[PDB]
């Protein structure tokens, strides 16, 4: 029946400039158009329906003309659209289930399926007309924000938490190499999922927290991909969202410079033995807190002091507090019979470093020395037993579960020995 | 956090039938006694 | 004409919300006034000078009774009132106010000039000011959301215009504590902890009037990127301004350090 | 023994100052002042041992020469870089 009518308003245009006078063209199409469309809407939102629910997507820009051709026959169409496609889209991650809730790739990449899909059908069949794309935008705010995975965990804030793990999980560096190319495609379709969410502060808390890990510990992919992605962020919600983030952008790139001039300088100083590096982090916009109140071994005091010192120079008031809870080293291990090379954080540099003296201390006893605290002791000296680096009195025992008192001996096993080099004690 | 509820005027009347359960549970008087005494102590 | 008892657990003169579309301050009855305290907003609400003049009346013909504090006219000659409410049976004199057992029984007988005009005068402008604005609130979400469609219409997506309603959003609520703000800085003997307030607030006001500029005139037309930018970075320092003001206010009530 | 071969170490910043609010735009003080903000911003201290940004203390000595949480005399005994 359509292509019919298309047909017949074809021909009784024509025949107006055959036959009759130029001054019937209007009222003639007006009548044909009143008797073949206008007078059958119902049967066509119908058949409309029916088409949504199959794909052909050539016969519904038929349907487009037609009923554009009229006075606002579009009012229906534009509703009974954006209620298909949100029942299309979050039935469509409703398949993923649970398998979603923990996996943020599967999750975005169905978002974007639907999405991707739909956009194709509503700028080639509907012309990029206005309020179908309103329908599109509409109907993928609704099933972003609640869904499934959203019902499932609890709230509506576990989709910003999911596409912020997203992006993380995307711009560490791992095994493989992004191809620069590939990268910037994929953070332009993040930012996409993005402009739809719409509780945009949350996703700020999570972003920074990660960037604040990936920064701290050298672990990045690509410096002009976090430029990127921080650029794109602040043109699509201003300079005051992402001030924070381009401080702690800012202050790694002044750390990396500092840490030279303390080279140079020090070339009149000898560092006593150890190669030195420090970040220099600001106070307010980076997530950390105080300390956990360490005790300074006697060895590395002297490069502390040396570095402490050099900063005040260069700064009128200025206070540096170290953190010591994230900050890693290399221990060399010039006392066992293969000369291996260990590598762990600082509380176990300590330890360790406590037995240079003897081997029979206790839980107490590495207490007095360390100052550390009581369950952070439980932790590293847990996570050391673990390794065959250090033995309790029993031999066998499931050392991993079995808790120890302050009046318990820690024996050094001087018969460890690691298939390779390079250990890395850490977790 | 500021716990309220929100009523009409016949859960408003009905409460009152409850307060006097309530209060009559230990008194163990007569209703009207109950309502009486109460409604004197300013519920 | 709402028909429902808002009961609570306890009376702390906290906001609460009706179900039938309002909120009111459960203790004294008014709208939810944030920073400044009830018996300040009633001082301030007697002689409000400009919505009402029956309240001249009511102080000037009118006295409370003690027990259950109704306004009370007497156009008898008695002295020996007794309260006809319906449980306030309670008796006194009209003079003194006091009970009426000893009173008259054996022997126990009853018998602005230049300056202040000006601080009154500026601070009730701006806060009858802030009155009609936010009377007109209607006006300014239509008009923006007429405009919204306008924009939208030539060549204009949904989202911008989306961001342009929340800033309009966040505009009518720094006027709605502006308000009480006034109020608060009435009652407030000029010392250091006052000024540093009195200049805060001056700061966001006009803050204020820049971000509903902005809406009005510079909606235009295609200028999105960067009136976008402006607007968005113009309604969050806003909010962040207000919350700056409403924690001064209550820090200044915790440690006991304004002056009236 | 020796096992030292390498550090690297993590160091928070933070002005030398006791309380921070900056007590004039009420700010923190390691963010930037009420003027610096709605658009260097370094700190100024106080013979009395009081710390305020510098666009913030210079306009209330431009108005009233008090430090304006001690209602006493004010001149500059230290800045800030
Ligand atoms: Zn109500
Ligand atoms: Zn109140
Ligand atoms: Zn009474
Ligand atoms: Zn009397
Ligand atoms: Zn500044
Ligand atoms: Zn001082
Ligand atoms: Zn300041």
């Amino acid at each position: 029946y359509m292509k019919k009518a298309e047909a017949r308003l074809l021909e009784e245009q024509r025949r107006v400039q055959v036959y009759l006078h130029e001054s019937t063209q209007d009222e003639l199409a007006r009548k044909c158009e009143q008797v073949l469309i206008e007078k059958h809407l119902e049967i066509f939102h119908t058949e409309f329906q029916n088409l949504l629910d199959a794909d052909k997507n050539e016969d519904l820009g038929r349907m487009y003309n037609l009923v554009s051709r009229i006075q606002d026959g579009l009012g229906e169409l534009k509703k009974l659209l954006e209620t298909h496609i949100h029942n299309q889209g979050l039935a469509a991650i409703e398949k993923c289930g649970e398998a979603a809730l923990n996996d943020p790739k599967m999750y975005v990449q169905t978002v974007l399926d639907v999405h991707k899909k739909y956009n194709a059908l509503v700028m080639s069949a509907f012309n990029n007309d206005a309020g179908f794309v309103a329908a599109l935008d509409k109907a993928c705010g609704r099933f972003i924000n609640n869904n499934a995975v959203t019902k499932m965990a609890q709230s509506s804030s576990k989709s910003p938490e999911l596409l912020a793990r997203y992006c993380d999980s995307l711009l560490k560096k791992s095994s493989k190499n992004p191809e620069e190319a590939e990268l910037e495609d994929t953070l332009n379709q993040v930012m996409v999922v993005f402009k739809y969410i719409e509780d945009k502060d949350v996703f700020q808390k999570f972003y920074a927290k990660m960037l604040a890990k990936r920064l701290v510990h050298q672990n990045s992919a690509s410096d002009d991909a976090e430029a990127s992605m921080i650029s794109k962020l602040k043109q699509a919600c201003g300079f005051e969202y992402t001030s924070k983030l381009q401080r702690m952008f800012q202050d790694i790139g002044v750390s990396k410079d500092l840490n030279e001039q303390f080279k140079k300088h020090l070339t009149n100083s000898e560092p006593l033995d150890l190669d030195f590096s420090i970040q220099v982090l600001s106070s307010g916009s980076w997530p950390f807190q105080q300390s956990c109140t360490f005790a300074l071994p006697s060895e590395l005091e002297r490069s502390y002091q040396r570095f402490t010192a050099f900063y005040a120079s260069r700064h009128s008031g200025r206070k540096l507090t170290w953190l010591y809870q994230l900050s890693k080293g290399e221990l060399v291990t010039n006392c066992f019979k293969n000369r291996y090379t260990l590598q762990a954080s600082t509380f176990q540099m300590a330890i360790l470093l406590q037995y240079n003296t003897e081997d029979a201390y206790t839980v107490q006893q590495l207490t007095d020395s360390t100052q550390i605290k009581m369950d952070i002791l439980a932790q590293v000296l847990q996570i050391l037993l673990k390794s065959k680096l250090l033995v309790l009195e029993d031999e066998n025992a499931n050392v991993d579960e079995v808790e120890l008192k302050p009046d318990t001996l820690i024996k050094l096993y001087l018969g460890y020995k690691n298939k390779k080099l390079r250990v890395n004690i850490n977790v | 956090d500021y716990r309220y509820e929100v009523l009409t005027a016949e859960q408003i009347l009905q409460h009152m039938v409850e307060c006097i359960r309530e209060v009559n549970e230990v008194i163990q008087n007569p209703a009207t006694i109950t309502r009486i005494l109460l409604s004197h102590f300013n519920w | 004409d709402c028909h429902h008892v808002v009961k609570v657990q306890y009376p702390d003169a906290k906001p609460v919300r009706c179900k039938c579309g309002r909120q009111f301050c459960f203790n004294c009855g008014e709208n939810w006034h944030d920073p400044v305290k009830c018996k300040w907003l009633k001082k301030w609400i007697k002689k409000c000078d400009d919505d009402s003049e029956t309240s001249n009346w009511i102080a000037a013909n009118t006295k409370e009774c003690p027990k259950c504090h109704v306004t009370i006219e007497k156009d008898g000659g008695c002295n020996h009132m007794v309260c006809r409410n319906q449980n306030c049976k309670a008796e006194f004199c009209w003079v003194c106010l006091g009970p009426w057992e000893p009173h008259g029984s054996a022997w126990y007988n009853c018998n602005r000039s230049r300056a202040a005009l000006q601080r009154y005068l500026f601070y009730c402008n701006r806060y009858m000011n802030h009155m009609q604005s936010l009377r007109f609130e209607h006006k300014l979400y239509a008009q923006v959301k007429q405009k919204m469609e306008e924009m939208q219409q030539h060549n204009m997506s949904w989202i911008e215009v989306q961001f342009l309603k929340k800033a309009v959003d966040v505009l009518c609520q720094c006027r709605a504590t502006l308000m009480y703000t006034y109020v608060f800085a009435f009652y407030l003997k000029k010392n250091n902890q006052s000024i540093i307030f009195e200049n805060n607030q001056a700061d966001l006001e006009n803050a204020t009037e820049v971000l509903s500029g902005y809406l009005e005139r510079d909606i235009s037309q295609d200028s999105l990127q960067d009136i976008k930018q402006k607007v968005q970075d113009k309604y969050r320092y806003c909010e962040s301004r207000r919350r700056v003001l409403l924690q001064h206010v209550h820090e200044g009530y915790e440690k006991d350090l304004w002056e009236y | 023994r020796f096992e030292v071969k390498k550090w690297n170490a993590v160091a928070l910043w933070a002005w030398d100052i006791v309380v921070d609010n900056c007590a004039i735009c009420r700010n923190h003080i390691m963010d930037l002042c009420i003027e610096c903000q709605a658009n260097e911003c370094t700190v100024a201290w106080g013979v009395c041992n009081h710390a305020f940004h510098f666009h913030c203390i210079s306009r209330w000595l431009k108005t009233r020469q008090v430090c304006p949480l001690d209602n006493r005399e004010w001149e500059f005994q230290k800045y800030g870089h």
